[PDB]
C-alpha cells in the first residue's frame, strides 16, 4: 500500500445494471431476491440498507413480500400476547431471543450509571449487559432503564466489534409505543451511531398521521399513533463527537449532516418530467387501496403509506465550502418505486435510477422490472367429479384427518370399535409428479376409541396428534406417531376445565397452536390455562362495560365464528347477518376491542337460512372470504383487504345438479397443491362428489425477474407435500418406515429458467430435498435431511452436448433420530477415505490458567438445545457431473465439516446460551476416479472466550498406493502409468500457523480481538507416520502430536504491527498503525550467503538493506532473533481533523508524500511529494470526484461528468519549454458532447478535447410515441397514454420489456405493438467514444472512432472500430448478412467500413466457446446471431463440468486436448490428436 | 501422420506442486520406439523449488544445479554446471545493494572474478532513486560505471516537463542529458555525449572525479542530439536528429501507417510509402514501394495463417513488369512448415514428435563447399541459368537432455558431405566444434566461470570483460 494518489482517469469503461443474480440453494428453501441501495457513502460512513422481496416476508411500505427494514430491537411476542410488566420478552434485531447475563463473579449484571460514555447523565439508569440464547458473533448489548421510571423512558445500546455503535429509541419518534399508552413501548428504532473517528448517521422517522385519511380511517382506526415509517437519514456530520449527539440538550441542524437522504410516499410530482423539489408540496403522502392492520401485541398498528420516490441530496455549496446562506443541496439521484395496486394488495412493478440534467430534463436506467402469481376471478375450472370419494362423505360415510402427517388429509373412515380405515393419499401412476389418489383403507391396532370424547387431537401442540380420554370420570390420551404408534396411555398431570357443554367453546385466543377451551357470551370473560398441554387455572376476566358483546348459537338467519376475516392469524370472533358483518379485534386475555363492520355482505332476508354459507379465505391472504349457496349456484365474496368486500362472483354449479340441505360444501388440499379446491358431495345419487380446482397456483410469488438491458427469468415453485409424497413413494418402495415428520405443506422454490432476451440462449438450474424437519417441542421449522441441486444451460447451437450438473449436501436437522441416518445416504466407492466428523459438545471455563473450553457430556436437556444450535450447520457435500461414462456415479470431490458446540452459563435456570464452531474441515479431491483422491484437512485447535482463531493446523496427506493396473484410458503411452511417481507423494506435510491479539474491551470501548502478533512454521512426515483414521482434534492435540510441543519444524515467517496509542505502541481506540513488521532472513537461510559473504559484509548488507533484527515470535525461551523489515510509517490528524492521513512514507528511506484535505475533511484537494512534484485537483461534490487536476509541471488536466457522474468528456493542456500546449482551456473553447452516434459522426476535427463519449444503456428497447402511430390509427392518442397503465411503454417511451409481452398478450390486442418495433433492431447497449490524437491548433486530429457492445448483465459481446474504406462484408438492415445468390457473405466495397473485434458466444457462466476470428462490416449496428452461427469462423473452448477446458477445437477440427487426475494432467496437440 | 500418442504429462505432490514432468519423443528414423523424457522439482520445507536438473546428468546419477533463498522470497544464490554460481541482495523495499557474477564451480566458489555491482542512492528529502552504482571489482580497481541526476521542480523543469527527471545518466560511454520533455510524456530532446574520444578503449566511461569538471576530460566534443514533437496519443509529430536529419510522419484512422517522409543528412525530406494497406486483422495487405514494385498477402481466413506473400512490377517499370515473388508454404495442423516453394522451386522438411526438424532438403548452390568459419564468393553476375544450384538432404541429431550430437549433410551433386560434431560436456551444456577438442571432459575447460567461451576459432580468443 501506499498513497491514495491524485490519479489520471482511463477514460472509458462498460454499461452497468445492479444486483442481478439470485443465490444458490439452501435449506429454507424460500424464494428471495435483493439489491443495495444505490446512495452515496460519504466519507465512508453511509447505511447499508437494500431491496429485498422473500416469499417469507408479510405486507410492507416496500409492498407485499418486499423489505427494506432499518434494525430495530423489540418485544417478543409469538407466544401471545404480552404482560406490559417485568415478566415481559424482547427479541435482538437479528431476531434472536435475549436474557439477562451473567457477571464473570457468578451473579447477574446489575448496575446503576449516571453517566454516558462517561458523559454525565441529567439522571441515573439501571443498566444490564444482555446476553443472547445463540451467538452469531460477539455484539455487545445493553439495555437502560430509569433509576425511576418518571426519570424518561428506556433506551438500547449496541456495540460492535469493530466499535460502531448504535443507539435505539431513545426518542418518541425512534419509539414504537402504545397509542394510548405510551409508558409501553414495543420496539426502538435505531436512532443514532458513532464511529472512532467520531462521525455519526442519524434517523428520522414519522409516525402516522390523518394526511389523506378518510372519515372510515378515523371511525374505524382511530387509535394510529403507535405507527412508525422512516421519514429521512442524515450522514457527514461537520463537527466529530466521540459522544453521542444524543448528549446535546437539542440536536444540531439540518447543514450540520451534509448528506441526506430523503423519503417520498408519492408526495412530490411523481412525473419524471421534472426535478423533485427537496420540499414535497401540498399533496403529503398519499393514501393506498389495501390498509393492512395488525394486532400483534395485544394493541393495533394500521398500515397507510407506501414509498414512490427516495431522493439523494449532497449539500453543494458546504461541501464545496464556498457559501454559507440558502444550502439548498442537489439532488444527485431519484430512485422510482413504481407499483402495481390491487384493493387488497399491492407491489413494486419496477424500479429505476434517474439522475437530472442541468436543463432539468431527467436521465433513466432502462427500469427493471417485476411480476408475480397473482389471483384471479376470470379463469376457473368446471368442476370434476371424485370417483376415489364419490359416495364416501353425507354424515357418517365421510372421516379424515392427516394422521400420518403427510401434509394432506387421508380419509380415515371409522364405525364402530376398530373400524378406523385410512383411504390415504397416494400418487397416481403415470403423468406429472402432480396426479394424486386415495388409495385403498387400511387397518392398524387402536384404543378402544370410545365413551370418552374422541377426537384425534393434538392436545400438546406438537403437530402431531393424540386421541382424547373424557369418559365418565376417565380423563387423559394417547399419542399416535406418523408410524401408527398409538403410545401408551397418557394420564395429564390432568387438571382440565370442568365441560359444563360445548356452547361457545374458545380455541385460538391463548395463542396460537396453544388452544384451549372457554364458554363465553356477554358482560365477562372465562380464561383458557393451557400450556403445551397441561393447564392453569381458568381465571375470570371482563373487557370494559362500553365494548360490543359477541355471543355464539342463535339461528335467526345469522352467525357466529372464531375466525379471522382480517387476515392477520387471529381467528377474531365475527358475527353475521342476513345484511351485515361485525369482527373484534383480538385483545389477548379477557378482552376485545370495539368491533368493526365489514362492508358489502348482504342476502335476501327473506330466504337467508345462514348455514348455506362456507367460511374459506379463498384468496390466500390471510382474509377470510364468503360463500353462499343458491340450488344454482355459489356466490362468492372476496375479502377486500380485510375492510370491505368485492362485487359476488357467481358460479354454476355442475350440469342438472342441485344443492340442497343434503349438500355438504367443503374446502380442501385433496390436491396436495398447497392452495386449496373446492370439494362437495351431494348425498342424492349413489355418485355424490364434485370439486372445483379454483385455484391453479398459489398466488403472490413473484414469478419473473427483469430488466430492460436483456435479463429475464422463469421461476418456478413447488409444495412440499408433493416432495413428501415423491419421497413416500420411494420409501415405500424400499418398505422403510415414514418418520420424515413436517406437519405442514411448506411450498417452496423448486426449478428456474434466465434466458437471454439477446442471444435467446438460456440456463435451466432446479433442485430438490429430503427429510423435511420439525421441531416437535418448540413447533418450528428444522430444515431438510439432503440437498441437491441440477443445473444446465439451453442453447440455440448440437455442438454443445451438455453434461448435466448435479451436487448433494447434508445439514443439521439437530434431531438425532433423523441426523444419524443421513450417514447412510453418503457415496461409498472409495473406502479408503476417513470415518466421518462428529459435533464435540464443549463448555467454556474461565479456568484460572488463561480460560479453555472442555469438552462434555450434555444431559438430554442440554443436548436438545446444543443439537437445536447446531441446526442449519452444513455437515457434508458431494459433487458429479453426468454423461456416457461409467464414473458419473463418482464425484469429483467431496467435502466435510465437524463443528464444535460452546455452551455458556445464565441467569436461565432452565437452559444455557450457545455458540457453535466449524473446528474442523476435508476434503477428497476425486476427479470421478474412486481409486487414488488427493486429501486435505484443516483444522483449529486454541480459541479464547471470544472465540478468536489463536493456532490452527492443516494437513495434506500422502498418496496411497500405486494402481494395480490403469484405471486411465488405454490411449495414454503405456509407460506413463508406471512413471506418474513422486516420492514427495508420500510425504505427508503439516502446517501451523498462529497469533494473537488485543482487547480493548472495557468502559464504552469493545475493541475485540485487534491483530496483535502471527507466526508461520512447517512440518514434513513419511506416509508411515499417518495416524489410523487421519487427524481428529484428538489426534492434533495429544502428546505424540505430530505437532506437539516435541516435534522439531522448519521456521517460515512471523509479523508484527505497532501501533501509535497510549502505551506501548498499543492500539489507541483508533488503532493506528505506527508500523507495520515481519520477518525475512534466519540463521538457516544465511547459509546461502555463506559462499560469498563474512560477518562484516553480511551486516552491512542487511542493515543498507534496512532490515534489522528483532525479537522472534512465541519463542519459548532459547530461539534465535530474527532479521525483520518494518515499513509503513505515516501520520494522521487528531479527532478534529478526523484523524485524515496526513502523509505517508514506505519506508524512513523513500522519500515521504504529504496530503491536504478539505475543510469536511472528506476530500484530499492537492498533494506533494518529498521530490516536492505537486499534484492539484479540483473537485465535484456531487460525486466527491476531481472534475480537475494539474501535475507538478502545472499542465492542467479536466473532465466533466453526467449527473449520475459517468465521465463524458475530458481534456489536458499546459506548459512546452518557453511555450504552451494541449488543447485550450475548457472556458476559453467549449463544447458539448452531441445527443446520438450519428450527432457524432456530423463532427469536424479540431474539438478542443482528448475525449468524449456516448452511451445507451436502453438501447435494448424501442422507443415508440404518438408521432407517426396517430397517423396510422388516429384513435386519438387514447393508446398513446394509457399504454403507460399498461406498462406496455415507459413514461420515457421505450417498449417496458415485460409490458412487451404483458399488453399484447393480455387480451390478443393490436398487432400495432409488433408491427412497429423492428424498424428499430433490438441493439445491443453500446457505446461509442472518440479520443482525439492531435491538438484542436493542428488541423491533423486523428479521432478513435470507436463502439462497443454489452450483455442484459454486464458481459462483453462485441465491439468494432472505424477504419479506411474498401472492401467489407455488408449488414442487412434485419441485422441478417447480406449475401450473394449462393449464400455467400457479400463481400463488397464500402465507405463505411468497421473492423469488427472481440465477439464470442458465451455459456451463461461467461465462458467464450466459440471465438471468432476477425471481420470487415460496412456498418455500426449489430449483425445477427443467426447468420454469425451461419457463417463466421470461430474456435470452439470446450469446458468441463468445473469450467475447464479439457479440448479446444480449431475453426478446422483441429484440437488441443487435456485431461485431469488428482496428481497428474495429460496435454495433446493438433497432430497428436489428428489421430481422430 | 507420427504424431499419435506423443502427449505430454506433468505430476505433482499432495502439496499440488508441479513435483515432475513428461514429453514423450519419437524420431521418424525411429517409428516403432517411443522415448519418454523426464525431469524433477524436489521442493523444500518451504513448499519452494529444492532442486531440479539436466535429465541425462541426473539419470547419469551426477547432481549439478542448486537454488538458494531467504525466509521465502526469492533466491539469494544459485548455481549451475553451465551459468557458474549467482548471488544478490535487495532492500525491504527491493531496492538493490549487491549483485556478483562469473563466479566458478572445492569448498567454495571463485569470488576473484565476481565483478560486484553496488548501488548509491537519493537520500531524504528525495524518494529514495539511485544516484549511482559502481563495479566494485573485488581487491581491485573499483570504478563507478553510471550516475543519476534528477531534476528539483524549477519553472524551467517544469516547462521542459523534467521536473523530477533524470535529467542526467553518465553511464558506460558517457552520458544521456534527458534534456527537454513535452508535457505527453514524450521527450521534446535528449543530448548524448559519448566520451572524450570514444575510440580510446581505456577511458573507461567510469566517472572517477566528482564532477564533470573532471569528467570533461572523458566526454566527446562530437556530442549529439535528438529533438521531437508528438501525439497527444504520443505517436511521433516530428523529430530532429543533430547530424542532419530529420522526420515526420502520417497516419490512417486507427493509426496505422499512411505515409512518412525523413530528412537526409543536411539536405531534402523525402516521402518513403508509395501504397500501404492491411487486413482485417490488421496485418499488412496491400502495398507498393517507393521504387513502384507491388505486394500484396495472402492469410487463412479461419485462423490467419499467413499462406503466402507476392510481388511484382508494373507495366513498363523501370526493372520491367516481372512477378518478384509468389511465396507459398505448407504447414501441419499445428501449423510446422512441411514446405516452402516460391515462383519468379521447393523444399521439404521432418521433424521428429518433439518437433526437432530432423531433416531439410531442397536447392543449394554448388562449389561452395563445406561450410566453415566463411562467407564463400557470390556467384557473378547474377545466374542467367538454374544448374548452379543443386539437391541436398541437411539432417540434425540431438540429446534427450537439452544437448546436441552431430550435424549430418550431402549435396551429392557436388560431391559435398559432412558430418561435424559438438563436442559436448561429460557434465554440462558447455561445447565446441570438433576443432577445437572432440573429448567431451576437456571441452569444459574452454569457458569462463560464467560459462562464457574462451575462443572462437584454433586461437581466436575472446575478450570478455566485467559485465559479461
Amino acid at each position: 500500500m501506499a498513497i491514495t494518489t491524485l490519479s489520471l482517469p482511463k477514460g472509458g469503461g462498460a454499461i452497468n445494471g445492479m444486483g442481478e443474480s439470485v443465490g444458490q440453494a439452501g435449506p429454507d428453501g424460500m424464494v428471495t431476491f435483493s439489491i443495495p441501495l444505490p446512495f452515496s457513502a460519504g466519507r465512508g460512513v453511509a447505511p447499508a440498507l437494500s431491496l429485498s422481496y422473500s416469499s417469507g416476508a408479510g405486507n410492507g411500505p416496500f409492498g407485499m413480500g418486499w423489505q427494506c427494514s432499518a434494525m430495530s430491537i423489540s418485544r417478543r411476542t409469538q407466544k401471545g400476547v404480552p404482560q406490559y410488566n417485568e415478566d415481559d420478552e424482547f427479541l435482538s434485531p437479528s431476531g434472536e431471543v435475549m436474557a439477562i447475563a451473567l457477571n464473570d463473579s457468578g451473579f447477574e449484571d446489575v448496575r446503576t450509571a449516571n453517566r454516558l460514555q462517561g458523559i454525565p447523565l441529567p439522571f441515573s439508569y439501571k443498566v444490564t449487559r444482555y446476553q443472547p440464547r445463540l451467538i452469531q458473533d460477539f455484539i455487545k448489548i445493553e439495555y437502560w432503564q430509569p433509576v425511576k421510571q418518571t426519570d424518561g423512558t428506556p433506551f438500547w445500546i449496541i456495540y460492535s466489534p469493530d466499535g460502531q455503535t448504535h443507539i435505539l429509541g431513545k426518542n418518541s419518534h425512534s419509539r414504537v409505543a402504545n397509542a394510548e399508552n405510551p409508558s409501553q413501548i414495543a420496539s426502538w428504532l435505531l436512532e443514532e451511531t458513532v464511529t472512532p473517528t467520531g462521525e455519526h448517521i442519524y434517523y428520522q422517522y414519522s409516525g402516522e398521521n390523518q394526511v389523506n385519511c378518510t372519515d372510515a380511517e378515523i371511525a374505524l382506526h382511530p387509535q394510529d399513533s403507535a405507527q412508525r415509517y422512516l421519514a429521512r437519514i442524515d450522514y457527514g456530520n461537520i463537527s466529530p463527537q466521540a459522544s453521542l449527539f444524543v448528549l446535546d440538550e437539542e440536536l444540531p441542524n439540518l447543514t450540520q449532516w451534509l448528506f441526506h437522504l430523503v423519503f417520498d410516499y408519492g408526495e412530490r410530482d411523481i412525473s419524471i418530467n421534472k426535478i423533485p423539489t427537496f420540499e414535497g408540496g401540498t399533496t403529503g403522502w398519499l393514501a393506498r387501496p389495501d390498509m393492512f392492520s395488525r394486532y400483534d401485541f395485544g394493541i393495533e398498528i394500521r398500515n397507510r403509506r407506501l414509498c414512490h420516490q427516495v431522493l439523494g441530496f449532497h449539500r453543494l455549496e458546504a461541501l464545496n465550502d464556498r457559501d454559507v446562506t440558502d444550502e439548498i443541496p442537489v439532488l444527485v439521484n431519484r430512485l422510482t418505486l413504481d407499483y402495481d395496486l390491487n384493493n387488497s394488495v399491492s407491489t413494486l412493478v419496477a424500479v429505476r435510477q434517474v439522475a437530472y440534467e442541468t436543463d432539468g430534463s431527467p436521465i433513466t436506467q432502462p427500469p427493471l422490472e417485476f411480476d408475480y402469481q397473482r389471483f384471479d376471478t376470470g379463469s376457473i375450472p368446471g368442476w370434476q367429479e371424485m370417483p376415489q370419494l364419490e359416495a364416501f362423505n353425507g354424515y357418517q360415510p365421510y372421516q379424515m384427518i392427516d394422521l400420518y402427517g403427510e401434509g394432506t388429509p387421508g380419509i380415515l373412515y371409522q364405525e364402530t370399535p376398530g373400524a378406523w380405515w385410512y383411504k390415504s393419499p397416494q400418487r397416481q401412476i403415470g403423468g406429472d409428479s402432480n396426479a394424486v389418489t386415495y388409495g385403498a383403507m387400511k387397518a392398524l391396532p387402536k384404543i378402544p376409541r370410545l365413551q370418552e370424547g374422541a377426537t384425534l387431537m393434538d392436545i400438546n401442540g406438537d403437530g402431531r396428534l393424540d386421541w382424547v380420554i373424557t369418559s365418565a370420570g376417565v380423563r387423559g390420551f394417547h399419542s399416535i406417531h406418523s408410524t401408527g404408534e398409538w403410545t401408551h396411555f397418557t394420564p395429564l398431570n390432568t387438571l382440565p376445565t370442568e365441560y359444563f357443554h360445548p356452547k361457545a367453546q374458545l380455541a385460538d385466543l391463548v395463542g396460537a397452536g396453544l388452544s384451549d377451551l372457554v364458554l363465553i357470551g356477554p358482560k365477562s370473560v372465562r380464561l383458557y390455562a393451557n400450556q403445551q398441554g397441561n393447564w392453569a387455572p381458568a381465571q375470570d376476566v371482563t373487557q370494559a362495560e362500553n365494548v360490543s358483546l359477541p355471543v355464539i348459537g342463535i339461528d335467526s338467519r345469522q352467525l357466529v365464528a372464531f375466525a379471522d376475516m382480517l387476515g392477520s392469524g387471529q381467528q377474531h370472533l365475527v358475527e353475521i347477518t342476513a345484511d351485515s358483518v361485525k369482527c373484534w379485534p383480538n385483545m389477548g386475555h379477557g378482552r376485545f376491542g370495539q368491533p368493526l363492520t365489514l362492508e358489502g355482505f348482504s342476502q335476501p332476508q327473506t330466504s337467508f337460512n345462514p348455514d348455506r354459507v362456507f367460511l374459506a379465505d379463498i384468496d390466500g391472504s390471510g382474509t377470510n372470504d364468503i360463500i353462499y349457496a343458491h340450488s344454482e349456484c355459489l356466490e362468492i365474496y372476496l375479502n377486500e383487504s380485510g375492510n370491505r368486500f368485492s362485487k359476488p362472483i357467481s358460479l354454476l354449479l355442475p350440469d342438472g345438479v342441485n344443492f340442497d340441505n343434503t349438500c355438504q360444501l367443503q374446502a380442501a388440499d385433496i390436491q396436495g397443491l398447497g392452495i386449496a379446491s373446492l370439494v362437495m358431495t351431494v348425498p342424492h345419487m349413489s355418485p355424490t362428489h364434485w370439486r372445483c380446482d379454483l385455484a391453479l397456483n398459489k398466488p403472490w410469488l413473484l414469478n419473473v425477474m427483469n430488466n430492460n438491458r436483456g435479463a429475464e427469468t422463469c421461476l418456478f415453485y413447488r409444495s412440499s407435500a408433493q416432495f413428501w409424497l415423491d419421497e413416500k413413494q420411494l420409501v415405500e418402495a424400499a418398505g422403510q418406515q415414514p418418520e420424515c415428520h413436517l406437519p405442514f405443506p411448506m411450498h417452496l422454490h423448486w426449478r428456474s429458467e434466465i434466458f437471454d432476451e439477446i442471444t435467446g440462449n438460456r440456463l435451466t438450474q432446479e433442485q430438490e430435498y429430503a427429510h423435511g424437519s420439525w421441531d416437535g417441542q418448540e413447533r418450528e421449522f428444522r430444515g431438510f435431511g439432503r440437498l441437491i441441486q441440477r443445473d444446465t444451460d439451453g442453447f440455440a447451437q448440437v455442438d454443445i452436448p451438455t453434461h448435466p450438473s448435479r451436487t448433494v449436501s447434508w445439514f443439521a436437522t439437530g434431531i438425532p433420530e433423523i441426523d444419524t441416518t443421513l450417514s447412510a445416504e453418503f457415496w461409498r466407492g472409495d473406502d479408503q477415505a476417513f470415518s466421518p466428523f462428529s459435533p464435540r459438545f464443549t463448555r467454556w471455563e474461565n479456568d484460572s490458567e488463561a480460560g479453555s473450553d472442555v469438552a462434555f457430556i450434555p444431559s438430554e436437556h442440554d443436548a436438545f438445545w446444543l443439537n437445536r444450535a447446531m441446526k442449519g450447520q452444513l455437515l457434508r457435500s458431494e459433487l458429479y457431473g453426468d454423461d456416457g461414462t461409467p464414473e458419473a456415479e463418482i464425484p469429483y470431490s467431496v467435502t466435510e465439516m465437524r463443528h464444535q458446540v460452546r455452551a455458556l452459563p445464565t441467569t436461565d435456570a432452565t437452559v444455557p446460551s450457545a455458540w457453535c464452531s466449524t473446528i474442523e474441515t476435508r476434503s477428497y479431491q476425486y476427479q470421478r476416479v474412486a481409486a487414488d483422491p488427493q486429501c486435505s484437512q484443516q483444522v483449529v485447535i486454541k480459541a479464547d472466550r471470544y472465540g478468536s482463531p489463536l493456532l490452527s493446523v492443516a494437513i495434506n496427506y500422502p498418496r496411497r498406493k500405486k494402481p494395480e493396473k490403469s484405471p486411465y484410458p488405454d490411449d495414454l503411452p503405456e509407460t506413463l502409468f508406471d512413471s506418474s511417481y513422486d516420492t514427495q507423494q508420500q510425504q505427508l506435510h503439516l502446517t501451523k500457523q498462529q497469533q494473537n491479539y488485543f482487547h480493548l474491551t472495557n468502559d464504552d470501548n469493545w475493541l475485540l480481538g485487534l491483530p496483535k502478533e502471527q507466526r508461520n512454521d512447517g512440518y514434513q512426515y513419511d506416509q508411515e507416520r499417518a495416524p489410523a483414521n487421519g487427524f481428529t482434534l484428538e489426534t492434533l492435540i495429544a502428546s505424540n502430536s505430530l505437532i506437539g510441543s516435541n516435534q522439531p519444524f522448519t521456521y517460515l515467517g512471523q509479523s508484527r504491527v505497532a501501533y501509535q496509542g497510549g502505551v506501548d505502541e498499543q492500539p489507541s481506540l483508533q488503532a493506528l498503525v505506527a508500523y507495520g513488521e515481519t520477518a525475512i532472513l534466519d540463521e538457516k537461510t544465511l547459509q546461502a550467503f555463506v559462499g560469498v559473504l563474512d560477518s562484516k559484509t553480511r551486516d552491512e548488507l542487511l542493515f543498507s538493506a534496512g532490515y534489522q533484527l528483532a525479537p522472534r515470535l512465541f519463542r519459548v525461551e532459547s530461539e534465535p532473533d530474527v532479521w525483520v523489515a518494518r515499513q509503513g510509517y505515516s501520520e494522521f490528524g487528531d479527532y478534529s481533523q478526523f484523524w485524515r492521513p496526513l502523509s505517508q512514507r514506505s519506508t524512513l528511506l523513500t522519500g515521504k508524500t504529504t496530503l491536504k484535505w478539505d475543510k469536511h475533511y472528506c476530500v484530499v484537494i492537492e498533494t506533494q511529494d518529498a521530490a516536492q512534484l505537486v499534484t492539484q485537483a479540483r473537485y465535484d461534490y456531487r460525486f466527491l470526484t476531481p472534475y480537475s487536476l494539474t501535475d507538478a509541471n502545472d499542465n492542467q488536466h479536466y473532465v466533466v461528468l453526467n449527473p449520475f457522474g459517468e465521465v463524458i468528456a475530458s481534456r489536458f493542456w499546459g506548459t512546452e519549454a518557453g511555450k504552451d500546449a494541449g488543447y485550450s482551456t475548457p472556458q476559453a473553447k467549449p463544447f458539448v458532447v452531441p445527443a446520438t452516434i450519428e450527432a457524432a459522426l456530423a463532427l469536424s476535427p479540431g474539438i478542443p478535447v482528448a475525449h468524449c463519449a456516448i452511451f445507451e444503456p436502453e438501447s435494448w428497447m424501442q422507443k415508440l410515441t404518438q408521432h407517426d402511430v396517430s397517423e396510422r390509427m388516429a384513435d386519438n392518442g387514447t393508446l398513446w397514454n394509457a399504454l403507460l397503465q399498461a406498462r406496455f411503454v415507459t413514461e420515457d417511451g421505450y417498449v417496458c420489456a415485460l409490458g412487451r409481452r404483458r399488453w399484447m398478450a393480455r387480451h390478443g390486442l393490436s398487432v400495432l405493438m409488433l408491427t412497429l418495433l423492428a424498424e428499430i433492431p433490438r441493439t445491443p447497449p453500446h457505446s461509442l467514444t472518440i479520443t482525439t490524437d492531435r491538438y484542436d491548433s493542428d488541423d491533423q486530429q486523428q479521432l478513435r472512432q470507436r463502439i462497443l457492445f454489452s450483455d442484459g448483465f454486464g458481459r462483453l459481446l462485441q465491439s468494432a472500430q472505424r477504419v479506411e474504406a474498401g472492401e467489407s462484408w455488408q449488414r442487412s438492415e434485419d441485422s441478417s448478412l447480406v449475401v450473394n445468390v449462393s449464400g455467400t457473405p457479400a463481400l463488397v466495397v464500402t465507405d463505411n467500413r468497421w473492423a469488427v473485434s472481440g465477439r464470442t458466444e458465451y455459456d451463461g457462466k461467461g465462458q467464450g466457446i466459440r471465438v471468432y476470428q476477425p471481420y470487415f462490416l460496412d456498418d455500426w449496428r449489430y449483425l445477427s446471431d443467426d447468420s454469425a452461427r451461419t457463417d463466421l469462423f470461430a474456435d470452439t473452448h470446450i469446458y468441463d463440468p468445473l469450467g475447464r477446458e479439457y479440448q479446444v477445437i480449431t475453426a478446422k477440427g483441429y484440437r488441443r486436448e487435456r485431461q485431469y487426475t488428482p496428481w497428474f494432467v495429460v496435454n495433446q496437440d493438433e497432430n497428436d490428436t489428428a489421430a481422430n | 501422420q507420427l504424431f499419435s500418442k506423443t502427449p505430454s504429462v506433468t505430476v505433482f505432490d499432495n502439496r499440488g506442486l508441479s513435483v515432475r514432468d513428461i514429453a514423450y519423443r519419437r524420431h521418424p528414423d525411429t517409428p516403432k520406439v517411443t522415448e519418454e523424457c523426464i525431469t524433477y522439482h524436489q521442493f523444500d520445507f518451504r513448499g519452494f523449488l529444492a532442486q531440479s536438473l539436466d535429465p541425462r546428468l541426473n539419470h547419469k546419477e551426477v547432481t549439478n544445479f542448486s537454488y538458494l533463498t531467504d525466509l521465502n522470497g526469492n533466491i539469494i544464490y544459485t548455481q549451475s554446471v553451465d551459468a557458474g554460481n549467482t548471488l544478490v541482495l535487495n532492500d525491504t523495499e527491493g531496492r538493490s545493494v549487491i549483485a556478483m557474477t562469473n563466479i566458478s564451480r572445492n569448498g567454495k566458489d571463485d569470488l576473484s572474478l565476481a565483478v560486484t555491482r553496488t548501488f548509491q542512492y537519493e537520500n531524504a528529502p528525495l524518494p529514495g532513486r539511485p544516484l549511482s552504482v559502481t563495479e566494485q571489482v573485488n581487491g581491485e580497481n573499483a570504478r563507478i560505471t553510471e550516475h543519476f541526476v534528477y531534476a528539483g521542480n524549477t519553472p524551467q523543469e517544469k516547462n521542459l516537463n523534467l521536473a523530477g527527471q533524470c535529467v542526467s545518466y553518465y553511464d558506460a560511454a558517457g552520458l544521456i542529458q534527458t534534456d527537454s520533455v513535452s508535457l505527453t510524456g514524450k521527450p521534446l530532446s535528449v543530448s548524448r555525449k559519448l566520451l572524450k574520444n570514444l575510440d580510446d578503449t581505456n577511458i573507461l566511461a567510469d566517472w572517477q572525479g566528482n564532477d564533470t569538471s573532471a569528467w570533461n576530460s572523458l566526454l566527446a566534443t562530437e556530442i549529439y542530439t535528438t529533438v521531437t514533437r508528438t501525439d497527444a496519443a504520443g505517436a511521433v509529430l516530428t523529430t530532429i536528429d543533430a547530424v542532419g536529419n530529420q522526420q515526420r510522419v502520417a497516419f490512417d484512422i486507427a493509426g496505422q501507417l499512411s505515409a512518412s517522409w525523413l530528412t537526409l543528412k543536411g539536405g531534402q525530406e523525402q516521402v518513403i510509402i508509395k501504397v500501404l494497406t492491411y487486413s482485417a486483422a490488421g496485418q499488412k495487405l496491400r502495398e507498393e514501394g517507393g521504387n513502384g514494385v507491388v505486394t500484396t498477402y495472402t492469410y487463412e481466413a479461419e485462423t490467419q495463417r499467413l499462406i503466402g506473400i507476392k510481388t511484382e512490377r508494373p507495366n513498363g517499370h523501370a526493372a520491367g513488369a516481372k512477378v518478384l515473388q509468389d511465396l507459398r508454404y505448407e504447414y501441419d495442423p499445428v501449423g510446422n512448415v512441411l514446405s516452402i516453394t516460391n515462383d519468379a522451386p521447393e523444399n521439404a522438411y521432418r521433424y521428429d514428435s518433439l518437433y526437432q526438424l530432423v531433416s531439410a532438403s531442397g536447392r543449394e548452390v554448388a562449389g561452395a563447399g563445406q561450410q566453415g568459419s566463411d562467407l564463400p564468393s557470390p556467384l557473378v553476375p547474377l545466374p542467367s541459368d538454374s544448374s548452379v544450384y543443386t539437391n541436398y538432404t541437411r539432417t540434425y541429431t540431438y540429446d534427450s537432455a537439452g544437448n546436441l550430437m552431430r550435424i549430418r549433410h550431402s549435396a551429392p551433386a557436388t560431391n559435398n558431405n559432412y558430418t561435424l560434431n559438438i563436442t559436448v560436456s561429460e557434465r554440462s551444456n558447455r561445447g565446441v566444434m570438433s576443432s577445437l577438442t572432440e573429448n567431451p571432459a576437456d571441452v569444459d575447460a574452454l569457458f569462463t566461470a560464467s560459462g562464457s567461451q574462451k575462443c572462437l576459432q584454433q586461437g581466436q580468443s575472446l575478450i570478455w570483460t566485467p559485465r559479461g
